[PDB]
């Protein structure tokens, strides 16, 4: 099997995308490779939503590799959601080619999500129990087919330019430095694990006794339950101005708390240079509050500063400190 | 921001 180098475009800190080729001659997509979600799909000629108008749309009519399926797809996401219907093409992902995929063509993208989302469609990463009934994971074929070099990918996101990437089938060590440690996959539909405790300087701030996370390339910010979320908020002095953001006084950088989350037995502290978006002197938090479930998700917040490697042949996450 | 799936 083969490495693949899949570099990704980084949008606003906040979405990182790259390009795959679909059908017979290829018609060309970005797609965000999701680590939350399992299935892949592109928006289609089928789609008048406003989102679909204004991102490529795959037409099936123009390729000769495209067979129907059927079967309807209906995807819903923490942002935005997808009906489609379900076909199979090949889909070439860099140097690897994956014949015969399923793959989503969108009928309906409602919402703004999507609209003012700079990738095409998604590529979904996680396990096959979180895919659509007759939706096969790309990442599945992939392995199942022997096209891959090793079981596992590894996700690099660039801090300083875009030079961010995307590696099928194995790690690369100029990402990261120290040693690479690795956690247990708890539930196998996500990519989901146990988080000991977040602490600020040795004092339990969050997750006491422990919490479920997920490692997620598809969600922006750090997402925990709302009360935990409300108390790291308050002990790093990120405020909810008028318009409910929560904004912090850049000038406070320096004189911040370090947040730590504790993970299979090893600390991953974020400084406030990492969990702060500074945009010219304006600075808001890192950290977002979801309304009721009390899985954390560790989306590119944390992911910039750890090397994120996702290893299907043993369960395991594997984390090392980003370059 | 984005969360991607249910
Ligand atoms: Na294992």
């Amino acid at each position: 099997g083969e490495v693949a180098s899949v570099p990704l475009t980084n949008y606003l800190d906040s979405q990182y995308f790259g390009k795959i080729y679909l059908g017979t001659p290829p018609q060309e997509f970005t797609v965000l490779f999701d680590t939350g979600s399992s299935d892949f799909w592109v928006p289609s000629i089928y789609c008048k939503s406003n989102a679909c108008k204004n991102h490529q749309r795959f037409d099936p009519r123009k390729s000769s590799t495209f067979q129907n399926l059927g079967k309807p797809l209906s995807i819903h996401y923490g942002t935005g959601s997808m009906q489609g219907i379900l076909g199979y093409d090949t889909v070439t992902v860099s140097n690897i080619v994956d014949i015969q995929q399923t793959v989503g063509l969108s009928t309906q993208e409602p919402g703004d999500v999507f609209t003012y989302a700079e990738f095409d469609g998604i590529l979904g990463m996680a396990y096959p129990s979180l895919a659509s009934e007759y939706s096969i994971p790309v990442f599945d074929n992939m392995m199942n087919r022997h096209l891959v070099a090793q079981d596992l990918f590894s996700v690099y996101m660039d801090r300083n330019g875009q030079e961010s990437m995307l590696t099928l089938g194995a790690i690369d060590p100029s990402y990261y430095t120290g040693s690479l440690h690795w956690v247990p996959v708890t539930v196998q539909q996500y990519w989901q694990f146990t988080v000991d405790s977040v602490t600020i300087s040795g004092v339990v701030v969050a997750c006491e006794g422990g919490c479920q996370a997920i490692l997620d390339t598809g969600t922006s910010k750090l997402v925990g339950p709302s009360s935990d979320i409300l108390n790291i908020q308050q002990a790093i002095g990120a405020t909810q101005n008028q318009y409910g953001e929560f904004d912090i006084d850049c000038d406070n950088l320096s004189y911040m708390p370090t947040v730590v989350f504790e993970i299979n037995g090893k600390m991953y502290p974020l400084t406030p240079s990492a969990y702060t978006s500074q945009d010219q002197g304006f600075c808001t938090s890192g950290f977002q509050s979801e309304n009721h479930s009390q899985k954390w998700i560790l989306g590119d917040v944390f992911i910039r500063e750890y090397y994120s490697v996702f290893d299907r042949a043993n369960n395991l996450v594997g984390l090392a400190k980003a370059i | 921001x984005v969360v991607x799936a249910x």
